[PDB]
């Protein structure tokens, strides 16, 4: 677990430079490594970022669109961070993580 | 929007320079310091530095000539090496 926005593995350009100073919806997530169960997130907003990934199936739930989803992943990131259907908003802070 | 985020000449002689930068919170695989005359056509030199250092000495410069010093930082992850946006400065010895 951890919490605190995840922070698992790393990559994705060092998490966009640890969020690039922060703003918008912040972000977090992670994954990769030698597998890590898949992964994703990102975030940002005005100042860049993006990301995505997610996915899932095979009994394991998941999400990132697909008409909702679920089964873990912090309740799909707290329901998108409270909306944010296809990304493009939502989230709601995260960051830290060495910052 | 670069890694490292700061870059400075800390000390200077007519032929050498001491440069420092702010290391990032993430793991740098290794740095590449490049430098060449701002004129353009004059051969750009470069060398590498462990991802654990945040300083480097450049020597053998033409005194009085304006060079461009660039520092790149590498990310290594999932069997792939990749480069952050670099940082660069102009300095006149
Ligand atoms: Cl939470």
């Amino acid at each position: 677990x951890x919490x605190x926005x995840x922070x698992g593995x790393x990559x994705x350009x060092x998490x966009x430079x640890x969020x690039x100073x922060g703003x918008x919806g912040x972000x977090x997530x992670x994954x990769x490594x030698x597998x890590x169960g898949x992964x994703x997130x990102x975030x940002x907003x005005x100042g860049x970022x993006x990301x995505x990934x997610x996915x899932x199936x095979x009994x394991g739930x998941x999400x990132x669109x697909x008409x909702x989803x679920x089964x873990x992943x912090x309740x799909x990131x707290x329901x998108x961070x409270x909306x944010x259907x296809g990304x493009x908003x939502x989230x709601x802070x995260x960051x830290x993580x060495x910052x | 929007s670069s890694v490292p985020t700061k870059l400075e000449v800390v000390a200077a002689t007519p032929t050498s320079l001491l440069i420092s930068w702010d290391a990032p919170a993430v793991t740098v695989d290794h740095y590449v310091i490049t430098y060449g005359e701002t004129g353009g056509n004059s051969p750009v030199q470069e060398f590498t530095v462990p991802g654990s250092k945040s300083t480097a000495t450049i020597s053998g410069l033409k005194p009085g000539v304006d060079y461009t010093i660039t520092v790149y930082a590498s990310d290594y992850y999932d069997g792939e090496i990749s480069w952050y946006s670099p940082i660069s400065i102009n300095y006149r010895t």
